[PDB]
């Protein structure tokens, strides 16, 4: 199972990683001359985190449109993913507080989460020592930064068997890559046609020949 | 243009 | 193959090294015994090649210094933009550019210097600026102050980012040696990435932002009513009304029927009558073509893949009639020593700057730039001085390489050896041609003066007695005049108006451009230019060639690049190092540049610039006396230096007094330089001895014993002061005259 | 902190701070008392 | 589609690709070579079409 594998890339890609298909034409994860933010472990961690966040965003950007079209949500609430107030020139919506107040609140909460994550990445078992209202016991981590586990992050006990765990890791990385591609498609479509992706799918299904990339670009 | 000149002579 | 190789934390950031000075060199680091130590600590500060010998440390230090320089440049740009935003009259100048003088500096009111706040116009008082920044901002499409504030903030942020990047790359992740020596990838990225993408993006900005705003401005609309630039992007109706072609979108470009874009991508050429500048459509078209060409040409060298070309293969495989094997070991020489690269790059940059100055005065690329005489004069003079300095420095670095980085054993080059083996013929022929050119060129002027003083005006080399016309230049001018009809079917008019024939172009009652005639005076002045250039080339080339060894001193390489002399023997052997040759060539470069700028200033003030009336006649500034008064030295001293200095000296009590003060100060510094240039060290040391005795008599003698400056330091101080004084004199004179009368 | 103070005690930095302070004092004196050709206090 | 420019420069691109291939493959042909051949074919097609239309 090799995709565009090169002689240089096949040397250090031993297959001991989920979704390791030996694909690296530019040789970024080469194991000599590694420094700064270029290191195979950091790159793998970043890929996993990107996949998770992209899956969350891809689900959340397409849920409201479908929910509104099905009639399960009030019409004034269902909006395309760029009319929600992210891009004020495209559109704006009103909430229970100003946009910048919500920005500050999200920044504070995400800082509290992400600084603890970063300190865990730096020192493995340090983060579960200091008193944190008793929660630190569940935040010790499993020693692998990518998959901390523990009661808080693995309450259902999934992936006890090593083979099942490997299969689940492969599923996670594949779904993350798919969601990243989907988010890129969302961005480009919203840049070109200026309409939510669900409406694009509906128009394509209504008449595929008259609705595609070519007709908008005309010729 | 007057305000820009006055900025130097504020004191 | 091609890869990223770095070292983690080669050095640790600590304040311990700051406490003791001179840590780079041991002899400096020992401690100060005399004052000379101080003068050494600054002389070897950036001599990275002598602190150590490993190439890795030198390369890393060079990278960090480059980052620091970039940060300084960004800070300077941000400061200029903030001054334009806060203390300026840009908005007043935008509406009425012809009758308002640009100004972006305001003086405080501390002592009595408030008289420096001259009335430029538009309800503002301040020092008039001649940097040409206002034309740049208007051509960019900026019509407010908030945009300038945002640009200044962005510049400050970029400066901070550059400083952080420099620190990070020196102290945290330092690239390895093999990373630096990968010139194929460097060339590919510098051609395709830096020069192609940048010009393509600028063409995008010009097409999308600058063109519609400038069209609205030229149409006569008030600046405060023009729509904001982003409204053009968001609204297709406005663009469609302004340009119908945009109504079709990007469809034509993908369909290869590009003629639809002929509305705002033209080939007319010439000058725009309204503003006296190049058509912006032509500039955008040129930028797009340049982007395409550079992107195509950036994919030539083989990097990490099968396709491409090898620099070593190209150099080695080239067989020619005159060269032969020739270029064989040049790749190692040019990839091992930094000084050769520095020399070549310096020469190229100097030549490019000079060409830039010529092309920029020939064809004004900014709106309302041609009619501003002070800006044109300042830009031309500044750029030519910069080019001359860079060209001079190239020779010094070539000499450094030849002295300390050349060995024929490990790295051998055939062409360099062939050049070295017959230096005498080269020097002899250069000397003969210099003597002949100077003799004829200056003898013509001396003969003119002598025949004038004796009452024999019919024996001159003039426009009436004996004619020497530059026939080749006139033929070229005629060919360029006739080219647009036949040689350039696409171009509607001439490339520039400087070529003879055509029509005068004037803006707001002031002449912008007209054909420049050529006669005997142009012939003589061009030959003088050639003479000075040849002499400077002779000095620098002799210094470079005879650096390693000479007939007088067979072992000049051991003594080094910077040694004052060898001794009183052999009849005297003062100033034999290549450093002294550079120090000698600086004066001749200064002479040549001074003569050239004088020629340009007088010719432009006499036969191009002036005023035009409603009837149609043109009255030039000096009455067009250059053609008859510039063939004698008395004419240059009386009609140019004496006549045009009235405005400089009679500026006391007015808003131009600082120019007269600098005029006198430059004279003082020029006279001061001769003190170091003419005298010697021994007298000063013997005087300092008696002064030190007088000090010791009162128990106030210092521990660092005073010492007179070394010979090389004395020569350097002398040449620095001389150049500074001369340049400041010319600067004050030019600026005062052209601000007063222009 | 020791080496920071040591560096700030070096000759150019101390000289520039001293000269800046002196120039500020002279500037403020000249602003408070606009111009004077003689000493009129006594 | 089916116009003069499309047919002409598609034919030139195909001819240049065929020339490049012969003077996971039986004969060494990486993706970079395919990209280079396609790009030079596009360049030559654009050039010939633009030259033909102007005349
Ligand atoms: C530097 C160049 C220069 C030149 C070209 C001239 C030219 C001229 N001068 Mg001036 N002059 C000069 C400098 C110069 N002057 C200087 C520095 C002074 C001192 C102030 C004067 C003062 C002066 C006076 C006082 C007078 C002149 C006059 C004249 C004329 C007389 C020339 C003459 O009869 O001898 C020419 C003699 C020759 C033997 C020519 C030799 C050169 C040949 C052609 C060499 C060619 C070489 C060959 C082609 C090379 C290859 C060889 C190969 C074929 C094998 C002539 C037009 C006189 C006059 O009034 O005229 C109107 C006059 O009375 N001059
Ligand atoms: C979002 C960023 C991202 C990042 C950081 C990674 C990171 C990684 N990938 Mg993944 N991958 C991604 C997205 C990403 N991938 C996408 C979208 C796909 C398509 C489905 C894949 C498919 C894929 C395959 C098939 C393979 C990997 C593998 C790897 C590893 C080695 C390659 C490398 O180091 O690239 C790191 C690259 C960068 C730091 C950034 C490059 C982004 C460029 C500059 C921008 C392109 C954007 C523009 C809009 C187009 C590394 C851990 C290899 C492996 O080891 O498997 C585990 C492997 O064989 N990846
Ligand atoms: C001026 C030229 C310049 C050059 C030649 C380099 C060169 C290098 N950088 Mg440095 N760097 C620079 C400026 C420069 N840097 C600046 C201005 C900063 C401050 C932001 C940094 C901060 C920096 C960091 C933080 C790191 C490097 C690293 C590297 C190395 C790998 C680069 C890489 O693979 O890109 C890969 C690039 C991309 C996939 C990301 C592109 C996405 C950005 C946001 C878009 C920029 C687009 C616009 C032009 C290489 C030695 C890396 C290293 O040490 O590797 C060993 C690394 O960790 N650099
Ligand atoms: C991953 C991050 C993520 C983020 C940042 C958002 C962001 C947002 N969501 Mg979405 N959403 C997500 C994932 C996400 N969603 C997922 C996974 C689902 C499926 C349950 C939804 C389903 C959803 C609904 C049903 C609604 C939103 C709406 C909103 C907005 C306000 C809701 C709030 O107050 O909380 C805000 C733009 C609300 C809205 O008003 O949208 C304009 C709305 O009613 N979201
Ligand atoms: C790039 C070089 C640069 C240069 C040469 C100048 C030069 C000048 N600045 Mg400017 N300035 C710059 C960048 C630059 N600035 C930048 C980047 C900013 C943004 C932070 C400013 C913001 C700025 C302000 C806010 C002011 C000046 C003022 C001045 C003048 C007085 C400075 C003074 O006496 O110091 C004072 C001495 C010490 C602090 C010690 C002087 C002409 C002053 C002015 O001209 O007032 C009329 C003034 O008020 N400048
Ligand atoms: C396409 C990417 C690229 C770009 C844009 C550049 C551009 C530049 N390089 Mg080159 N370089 C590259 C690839 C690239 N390089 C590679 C791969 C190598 C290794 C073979 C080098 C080796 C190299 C050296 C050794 C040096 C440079 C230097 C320079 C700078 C010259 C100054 C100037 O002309 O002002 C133009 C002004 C601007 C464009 C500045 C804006 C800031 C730019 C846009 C930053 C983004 C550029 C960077 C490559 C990308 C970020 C990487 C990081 C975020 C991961 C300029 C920033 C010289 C320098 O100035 O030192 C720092 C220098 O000494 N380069
Ligand atoms: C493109 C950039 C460039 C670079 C990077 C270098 C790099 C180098 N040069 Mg070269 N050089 C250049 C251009 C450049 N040069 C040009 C244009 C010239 C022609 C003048 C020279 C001529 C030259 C000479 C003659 C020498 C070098 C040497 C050196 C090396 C030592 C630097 C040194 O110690 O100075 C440290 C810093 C100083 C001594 C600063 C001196 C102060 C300057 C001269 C005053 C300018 C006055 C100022 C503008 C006026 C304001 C007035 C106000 C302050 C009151 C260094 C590797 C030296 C060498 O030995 O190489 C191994 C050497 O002997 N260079
Ligand atoms: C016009 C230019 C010039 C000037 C000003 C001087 C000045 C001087 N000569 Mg020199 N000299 C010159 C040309 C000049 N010389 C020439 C052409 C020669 C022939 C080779 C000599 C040969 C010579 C000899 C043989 C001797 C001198 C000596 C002296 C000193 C005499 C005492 C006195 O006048 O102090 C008055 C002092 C001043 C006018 C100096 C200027 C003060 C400056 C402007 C003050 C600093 C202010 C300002 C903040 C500067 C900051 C700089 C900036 C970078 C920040 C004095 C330093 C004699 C000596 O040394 O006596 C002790 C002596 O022995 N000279
Ligand atoms: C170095 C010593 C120094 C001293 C003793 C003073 C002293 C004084 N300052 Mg000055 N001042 C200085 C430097 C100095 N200043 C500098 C470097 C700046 C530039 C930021 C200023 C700018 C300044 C302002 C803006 C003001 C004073 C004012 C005053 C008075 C404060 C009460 C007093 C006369 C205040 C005053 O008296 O104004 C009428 C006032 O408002 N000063
Ligand atoms: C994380 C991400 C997107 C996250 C989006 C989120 C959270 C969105 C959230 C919101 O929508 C909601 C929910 C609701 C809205 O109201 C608000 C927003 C805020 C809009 C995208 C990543 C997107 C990442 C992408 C597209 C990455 C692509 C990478 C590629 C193609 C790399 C290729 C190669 O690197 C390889 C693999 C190997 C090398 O050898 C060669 C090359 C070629 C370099
Ligand atoms: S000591 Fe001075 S005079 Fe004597 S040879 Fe050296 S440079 Fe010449």
């Amino acid at each position: 199972p090799l995709w565009f594998a090169s002689s240089q890339s096949l040397s250090y890609l031993d297959g001991s990683l989920p979704g390791d298909y030996g694909f690296d034409p530019l040789g970024l994860s080469d194991p000599e001359g590694t420094g700064g933010f270029i290191e195979p472990r950091w790159l793998a961690y970043g890929e996993i985190i990107h996949g998770r966040f992209a899956m969350l965003g891809a689900a959340g950007a397409i849920a409201p449109e479908i929910l509104g079209k099905a009639g399960l949500i009030p019409a004034e609430t269902a909006l395309p993913w760029f009319q929600t107030g992210v891009i004020p020139p495209a559109g704006t919506y009103t909430y229970w507080a100003d946009n910048y107040t919500l920005f500050v609140l999200e920044m504070a909460l995400m800082g509290f989460a992400e600084h603890r994550r970063l300190q865990d990445w730096y020192n493995p078992g340090s983060m579960g020592k200091q008193y944190f209202l008793g929660l630190e016991k569940g935040l010790a981590g499993s020693g692998n930064p990518a998959y901390p586990g523990g009661p808080f992050f693995n309450p259902l006990g999934f992936g006890k068997d090593e083979k099942s765990l490997k299969e689940l890791k492969l599923k996670e990385v594949k779904n993350g890559r798919l969601a990243m591609l989907a988010i890129l498609g969302y961005f480009i479509q919203g840049l070109v046609t200026g309409v939510g992706p669900y409406q694009n799918l509906l128009d394509h299904l209504a008449d595929p020949v008259n609705n595609n990339v070519l007709t908008s670009l005309k010729f | 243009s007057g305000a820009n000149f006055a900025r130097a002579f504020t004191v | 193959e091609v890869k990223i190789l770095v070292d983690r934390d080669p050095i640790k950031t600590s304040f311990e090294e700051w406490a003791k000075p001179g840590h780079f060199s041991r002899t400096i680091a020992k401690g100060p015994d005399t004052t000379t130590w101080i003068w050494n600590l600054h002389a070897d500060a950036h001599d990275f090649d002598s602190h150590t010998s490993d190439l890795e440390e030198i390369s890393r230090k060079v990278f960090s210094a480059h980052f620091g320089q970039l940060s300084i440049i960004f800070l300077w740009l941000s400061g200029m933009y903030f001054h334009g935003a806060r203390f300026s009259n840009y908005e007043a100048w935008l509406s009425d550019p012809t009758h308002i003088g640009p100004s972006a500096q305001v003086v405080w009111s501390i002592v009595g210097q408030e008289i420096l706040n001259g009335d430029v116009g538009g309800g503002f008082r301040g020092i008039q600026i001649t940097s040409g920044f206002f034309q740049i901002w208007r051509a960019s499409g900026i019509t407010s102050e908030l945009q300038l504030y945002c640009t200044a903030i962005g510049g400050l942020v970029f400066a901070a980012l550059m400083l952080f990047a420099g620190w990070f790359h020196y102290h945290k992740a330092a690239p390895k040696l093999a990373w630096f020596q990968d010139v194929e990838s460097m060339l590919n990225h510098h051609l395709a990435g830096l020069l192609g993408l940048g010009s393509l993006s600028w063409a995008g900005h010009q097409v999308h932002v600058s063109l519609p705003i400038n069209q609205f401005l030229n149409a006569g609309v008030d600046p405060k009513e023009i729509p904001l630039p982003h409204e053009f992007i968001l609204n297709r109706d406005l663009l469609a009304q302004l340009y119908p072609s945009f109504a079709e979108g990007a469809t034509p470009f993908f369909t290869l029927n590009w003629s639809k874009y002929a509305e705002f991508l033209t080939f007319r050429g010439g000058l725009d009558p309204v503003t006296g500048g190049l058509w912006l459509t032509d500039i955008a078209h040129h930028h797009l073509a340049i982007a395409i060409l550079f992107l195509i040409a950036g994919h030539m060298y083989r990097t990490n893949w099968g396709i491409g070309h090898g620099i070593k293969d190209i150099l080695e495989a080239h067989k020619g009639p005159f060269t032969g094997q020739g270029h064989k070991g040049l790749y190692e020489i040019l990839t091992t020593s930094w000084h050769a690269q520095l020399s070549i790059n310096l020469a190229m940059l100097g030549s490019l700057t000079i060409v830039v100055a010529h092309h920029m005065y020939s064809m004004p690329p900014y709106p309302y730039l041609a009619t501003d005489y002070g800006t044109q004069l300042s830009l031309f003079t500044h750029h030519m001085w910069i080019g001359g300095f860079l060209i001079v420095g190239a020779a010094a670095h070539a000499a450094i390489f030849m002295v300390r980085d050349y060995d024929p054993t490990t790295r051998y080059n055939d062409l360099l050896d062939r050049v070295l083996r017959h230096r005498d013929a080269i020097i002899s022929h250069l000397n003969w041609v210099c003597i002949f050119l100077g003799f004829h060129s200056f003898g013509l002027y001396i003969h003119n003066d002598t025949m004038s003083a004796l009452g024999r005006p019919q024996d001159m080399f003039s426009d009436t007695a004996i004619q020497l016309q530059p026939v080749f230049a006139q033929w070229i001018q005629n060919t360029h005049a006739l080219a647009p009809g036949t040689t350039a079917p696409g171009a509607t008019t001439s490339t520039s108006l400087t070529w003879g024939g055509g029509d005068l172009v004037a803006v707001g009652g002031k002449v912008a451009l007209l054909p420049i005639p050529l006669g005997t005076a142009d012939f003589l002045v061009h030959h003088i230019h050639a003479f000075t250039i040849h002499v400077t080339v002779l000095i620098l080339l002799k210094g470079v060639l005879f650096a390693r060894s000479s007939r007088l001193i067979p072992d000049k390489a051991n003594l080094g690049f910077r040694f004052p002399c060898d001794g009183p023997g052999r009849g005297g052997t003062c100033q034999v190092s290549a450093w002294d040759h550079v120090f000698l060539g600086l004066f001749w470069m200064y002479n040549a540049i001074s003569v050239v700028i004088f020629h340009f200033s007088w010719k432009m003030q006499s036969d191009v610039w002036g005023s035009i009336s409603d009837q149609g006649v043109v009255t030039h500034i000096t009455g067009g006396n250059f053609a008859q008064s510039s063939i004698t030295i008395n004419g240059w001293l009386r009609d140019f230096l004496w006549a045009q200095a009235s405005q400089v000296i009679q500026s006391y009590g007015s808003s131009l007094s600082a120019y007269g003060l600098f005029f006198l100060g430059a004279h003082f510094v020029w006279a001061f330089s001769l003190m170091f240039l003419f005298s010697g060290r021994g007298y000063w040391q013997e005087l300092i001895e008696s002064i030190v005795w007088a000090h010791n008599k009162l128990k106030v003698a210092p521990a660092t014993q005073p010492r007179a400056l070394s010979i090389v330091q004395g020569r350097a101080v002398g040449v620095t002061h001389y150049l500074l004084g001369g340049i400041a004199t010319t600067w004050a004179f030019f600026l005062a005259r052209i601000i007063a009368v222009g | 902190m020791r080496d920071l103070k040591t560096y700030l005690s070096v000759a150019p930095v101390i000289s520039t701070l001293w000269f800046a302070a002196l120039a500020g004092l002279l500037i403020e004196i000249n602003r408070l008392f606009p111009d004077a050709l003689i000493f009129p206090f006594f | 589609i089916g116009s003069s420019t499309n047919l002409i420069m598609v034919t030139s691109t195909t001819l240049m690709l065929f020339a490049g291939r012969f003077g996971g493959d039986p004969a060494g042909f990486t993706l970079a070579d395919t990209l280079a051949c396609g790009t030079v074919g596009h360049i030559i097609g654009v050039g010939v079409v633009l030259g033909l239309k102007n005349i």
